[PDB]
DNA sequence: TGCATGCATGCATGCATGCATGCATGCATGCATGCATGCATGCATGCATGCATGCATGCATG
DNA sequence: CATGCATGCATGCATGCATGCATGCATGCATGCATGCATGCATGCATGCATGCATGCATGCA
């Protein structure tokens, strides 16, 4: 029987409980949901968890002291708060878990700082995750079945991890020969098992000093939470700082600590992991449908990209169309057909060419900006593990490898050795790493967007020699790249007042409203091709290969497949459903300015 | 492991009323026991004799005239230990302690006490020098006198005693209250 | 969680406890009336335990398996069953224990031989009950007060007598200073406590052989079943023969045995303890009601307490009337006036005067024959106690204390000595006996009614010499008795006729009716006397003064008091509540036959 | 000569006196066990020597 | 007098060796704790002594 202390931690957060009915709605949708997730499988045929986010929020308005006593000594009120909130799980028609979202300037400190204080106490902690170990199922409850009785029995088996007090500890051998001397032959099955994991987290990067070691602490996940990250993110992790063990005291320190009772959270970094968590509202799409009415708003995005940046039309165009990313159609059981875009430009230094890059970095997802050399573990991973727990192989992800769904950024192309490029012509064409050492020989997919920059070779001679080999670089890369943009040194007076003004008034619609609009055309806005999508480039790539090769080269069908993904991304920017000629009218434009 | 239990059982407002009784009753020239406590500061005798019909007269008084009492009656009588030392250390809040010079024939029980009274003073008295002699209203300044310094007990000097004595059936008669104290019990007749 | 067999001995019981619905009503009897007995005793003013006797029969007819299971271990089907009880009790409207009740030849075996067999079983073992221990009540959950929290706290403490199961032993200290420091100042009386005791059984005298060392076992009770029993009596006890502790092996024998789980039942001996027991039906009373609408009964009852005895009409109705016992008025704060009668009879031997002795002690009820001395403990206690636990002085309750609201059978009562005839003084006529020895100085109560019967001092000289002296008795002894049979023996012809045949059909209405009728007689039948009982009297008793001193000798005012006895006693034959003239004029007739 | 009365004598019912018996308890002796030390083992990690790449030079070219 | 080719030299990185550094297995050594026994204290049972009482016998009386 429980004492007063109990039931009035109850009754006071039930009346919390029965305070706001936000998390009423939330309970009953979750048991909806999975009441008719099994319904639909086992009616024709003839997953969720159990945890409900609540905010710091209310509890500063409705009890102070109940406020005051989680955020010190959590071990008293956690657990009959969640024995009430099964009571409202029971009542209103299995641990029943919990969240704490909820931003609180007391203990967001640093990991690197957080030792011998705060100790038993609740501690929000964001960092690096690194050194991922592997999942294991934990056993908890065993099955025995006796032969000649006939009957199973019942064995459960706790450890201190779980249950947040400390309890006194009863362990038990596992179960044979039980009452008079039938055998215990095992089962399996309804033997019930959950989960487990441990990981590593270090500290910020970001955050660190300039130069010292860092250190770190370790987490233990539970049953719906393993593996929810990678090694190499950025994640907050809210939980409780729990010491165990005995320190040392029994027969040269101990008190080792760990952090449970968790949430994880990962958060978006600069050049790491996922931006997409953005929300739609109704009020922001309806917003979309009626921009999208429109009959000019390509060139009002295009005009948008340059916030700081006089001219480049027709360049801010592309940059559109490659972050819409084409259409991608894998044949039946053939191969896939490529459908991204990737574009080198080159032009004469100081002329807004490093003024395009984090640009199009940050309004981007996804993108790792790449410098200078790219030696072993960009392209690909080295397999350097000599991991501790047993001799094997395992690998570390590169950028290129991590990049995938994503934009490649290449600073300072023409400094590349010719070692990675080899690398290059597997990545842009094939869309697959193979990597192949004597450990393992392995086969990975990625199939990123590429824009890189290179210099001319000598002086700003851009014009004056002869257009070819202002570059000298092997002759597939040509292939490889779709359009090359050559940006000019042009002296003039009204040019030069169009630069005058525009800076004066930079040292003294919108982005955040773009990137809802991108991410919302990936899921639902691919279009099919047409009939009238043929006969314009019928006719026109003829003319690509009957007189552009009297001006300049090459001319590949590779083009052509270039040809197909341009129309495609501008059906994506007007969300229509079929292609229009209008698609290939512009689309056809491009090639003239690219090149002529 | 180890866990509570509440009761309606209070400690508070029972000492609380407690200290009324013991101070306002008139009916049986001034107060009675005050009388009868000036007359143990008197230091010529030695019991307290306590009933349970003034309580129960009090406690008819109090709802016929003022809203509502905490039972007493009932409350003494259900675990009845705890009520010799709570009661009696409200005692010692209010005493007409000078009333008489000393005998030099009274008691040598009575100068030893006197000691104690005295030595618990100028003990008393020293500390609360030192303390604004080395500053940095004076309640404060008194409480830290009351902390930073060993004293003799107030259990261990009292020199009286205090005996209980159960009410009869006759004022039960004309108002039936929790009379089962007063019964002729046998030994077979406790359980 | 209980496992499956456990709620299988519950639905096969509940089976049973749904089957027969006279133990349905049983236990709605009980609620109704404790929650009656709560109501009269909490509305003006401004015991029964839970136990119910369940047979041996039923569960034959029922189930021969649940049948056979109790019979060898009862340690498996008693919880369960009671479990399933207790859940009636909660679902109709606290052990809630049974009896056990019913007659088995399987296992009522003698305790002299019970040893080493049928161990861990239920067994019913009658005897003796000898040196009953003191009452003490066992402590079972402590309350603390802490002082500064100001709140109370819950602490129990259990020991394997009651469990009936091995369990494994968790002793705990009692506690002092639990979480901080705060002292558990320590309370009463919302602190439970429950009763206890435990006695030794000897076997039955009338079924011990010869005479060898009699053994003996021990029964600890339980709650409501604490001092049923004085020393001395014949008393079936059934319960389970359980033997606990460590024997011997732990570090020449262990193993001590005890029986617990018991219930207690006196049983009437041939001169010991209650025969009251014989109940009265409906049926019973409407014939007593029938029959005592007569006019005549009274000799119907005196010639039916002479069922192989020729004559003594007179004799016969006074032994109806000593078992009516007169009427007890005690006056208010002065003393008993003594109501019940005492007959010495005396006549030459061979004349049905051993033959009358046996029929009043087993016709009657808490009778005690008492033969040759009486020395030394017949009408005291001697109190001699040598007590191992403590040094101190208690009682053994003689046959003259043990006889209380019933009759002393004296044999041969001239050959006594002088000695306790000095006791009989005081127990005849102030109906108490007060002990005063050196250790404590006693005073008890004892109103036994008292029949003696002394033989002339010389040959059958029962007419010959003279009346006065024939027995050479003290004078008050004369004053004690209150009748004084006079049995002659008259040789005849015609009266040798009538003993004639009367022994012949020996060789070759009732009595258990008839004590059905005696002990109804006693609670509700006592008379008032009316204003026609003076006017007899006054002028009978004053002839008895006048006259009879002329004949005989002697007369005291005690005997008009016996008068008012003999009145008494005829009103409770006919059940009336007045006291008629007709009374008298039996009672007027009684001492004519009993002197003249 | 027969009978009632007083006197001498054995009996076993309570007080001193002797001894056997049962129960509480502090201490000296034996045994299970933690702890220091070094080992065979298993596996991660630094390093230096020779080859392909970058740049200077002699020769040829026009 | 102004470029292109063959020739020779300087130099940074891949890795299969030697060696230091974490878990189990084993063995010798010294500290501490449960416990049966010698001892002492408390208690109940049995015999000799004082004796009131019942009984047999000596005694005088009608
Ligand atoms: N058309 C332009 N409008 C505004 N600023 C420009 C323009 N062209 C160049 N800039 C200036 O040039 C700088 C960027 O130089 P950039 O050409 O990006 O570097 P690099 O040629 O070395 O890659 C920016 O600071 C920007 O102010
Ligand atoms: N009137 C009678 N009728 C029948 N039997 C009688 C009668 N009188 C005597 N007896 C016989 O007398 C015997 C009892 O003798 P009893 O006089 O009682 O013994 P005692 O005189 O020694 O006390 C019985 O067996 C019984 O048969």
């Amino acid at each position: 029987a429980p004492d007063a202390v109990f039931g009035d931690r109850v009754r006071r957060f039930q009346e919390f409980l029965d305070t706001f009915t936000s998390y009423r709605d939330s309970v009953r949708s979750i048991q909806v949901y999975n009441s008719n997730n099994a319904a639909n499988y086992n009616d024709d045929q003839d997953i969720l968890p159990h945890r409900i986010i609540i905010s710091l929020d209310d509890l500063r308005e409705f009890d102070r002291s109940f406020w005051s006593g989680i955020l010190v000594e959590p071990a008293y009120f956690i657990p009959p708060a969640e024995k009430a909130l099964t009571d409202l799980a029971d009542s209103m028609d299995h641990p029943w878990k919990l969240s704490f979202k909820g931003s609180f300037g007391a203990h967001a400190l640093s990991p690197r700082t957080l030792t011998a204080q705060h100790l038993n106490k609740l501690v929000s902690v964001e960092g690096i995750v690194t050194k991922t170990s592997l999942v294991r199922p934990k056993l908890i409850r065993s099955v025995h079945y006796a032969a000649k009785t006939g009957r199973f029995h019942y064995r459960d088996y706790t450890d201190a991890t779980t249950t947040l007090t400390t309890r006194i500890p009863t362990p038990a051998i596992y179960p044979t020969e039980d009452t008079e001397g039938n055998k215990l032959t095992t089962e399996y099955g309804y033997s019930t098992f959950i989960d487990h994991q441990r990981i590593t987290v270090q500290e910020m990067p970001e955050m660190a000093p300039a130069g010292q070691l860092p250190r770190s602490i370790d987490v233990i996940l539970d049953d719906d939470l393993v593996d929810k990250t990678k090694p190499g993110d950025r994640v907050n992790v809210v939980g409780v700082f729990k010491s165990l063990g005995a320190g040392g005291m029994n027969q040269l320190i101990g008190f080792k600590t760990l952090i449970l009772g968790n949430t994880v959270y990962p958060l978006h970094a600069r050049s790491t992991g996922v931006a997409a968590r953005q929300m739609l509202t109704d009020f922001d799409i309806r917003n979309i449908n009626k921009l999208s009415k429109k009959k000019d708003i390509f060139d009002i995005l295009s005009q948008s990209l340059a916030p700081s940046i006089y001219g480049h039309d027709h360049i801010k165009k592309a940059i559109l169309l490659m972050l819409m990313g084409g259409v991608e159609k894998n044949l039946e059981n053939g191969s896939h057909l490529r459908g991204d875009i990737n574009i080198l430009m080159v032009g004469d230094p100081s002329t807004a060419k490093s003024q395009l890059l984090r640009f199009v970095l940050n309004t981007a997802s996804l993108a790792i900006a790449t410098t200078g050399r790219g030696s072993s573990g960009v392209g690909l991973t080295a397999a350097v593990t000599t991991d501790r727990e047993t001799g094997e192989r395992r690998l570390e992800a590169g950028a290129m490898v991590l990049a995938d769904r994503g934009v490649v950024c290449i600073d300072e192309f023409d400094k590349m050795t010719d070692v990675d490029r080899v690398a290059i012509h597997e990545v842009m064409e094939q869309q697959t790493v193979t990597i192949a050492k004597a450990g393992i020989h392995t086969t990975l997919n990625a199939r990123c967007s590429v824009i890189a920059a290179a210099n001319p070779v000598f002086g700003q001679y851009d014009v004056n020699r002869d257009p070819h080999q202002n570059i000298a670089l092997p002759d597939s890369l040509l292939s490889r790249f779709d359009l090359l943009f050559v940006v000019t040194d042009d002296i003039n007076e009204i040019r030069d007042r169009s630069i005058s003004e525009h800076v004066l008034r930079t040292h003294r619609v919108t982005i955040p409203f773009l990137r809802k609009y991108v991410q919302y055309a990936k899921e639902r806005v691919i279009p099919q091709l047409t009939q009238e999508a043929i006969n314009v480039i019928v006719k026109n790539y003829t003319d690509l290969r009957n007189d552009d090769n009297t001006k300049k080269s090459p001319i590949t069908a590779r083009t052509l497949e270039t040809l197909i993904r341009l129309a495609t991304a501008h059906a994506k920017v007007r969300l229509s459903k079929t292609v229009n000629k209008v698609d290939a009218k512009v689309a056809a434009n491009l090639l003239r300015f690219a090149l002529l | 492991a180890l866990p509570s239990i509440q009761l309606p059982v209070d400690y508070n407002n029972l000492f609380n009323e407690i200290t009324d009784f013991l101070v306002t009753f008139k009916q049986d020239k001034g107060p009675k026991y005050m009388a009868m406590l000036q007359k143990v500061a008197n230091r010529e005798l030695n019991s307290v004799i306590i009933d349970l019909d003034d309580i129960l007269q009090y406690q008819n008084e109090k709802f016929l005239q003022g809203t509502q009492a905490d039972d007493l009656v009932s409350a003494i009588q259900q675990n009845a230990n705890h009520f010799t030392e709570l009661f009696c250390r409200a005692i010692d809040n209010n005493m007409p302690l000078p009333t008489k010079e000393i005998d030099y024939k009274d008691d040598v029980l009575d100068v030893i006490l006197n000691q104690r009274r005295l030595r618990n003073e100028r003990m008393l008295s020293d500390r609360t020098n030192e303390i604004r002699s080395e500053n940095l209203m004076n309640d404060a300044l008194r409480e830290v006198v009351e902390d930073e310094t060993e004293l003799f007990p107030p259990n261990l000097t009292r020199r009286y005693f205090l005996y209980f004595k159960p009410l009869s059936q006759n004022c039960a008669r004309r108002y039936r209250k929790k009379a089962i104290s007063s019964k002729p019990l046998s030994v077979r007749q406790i359980k």
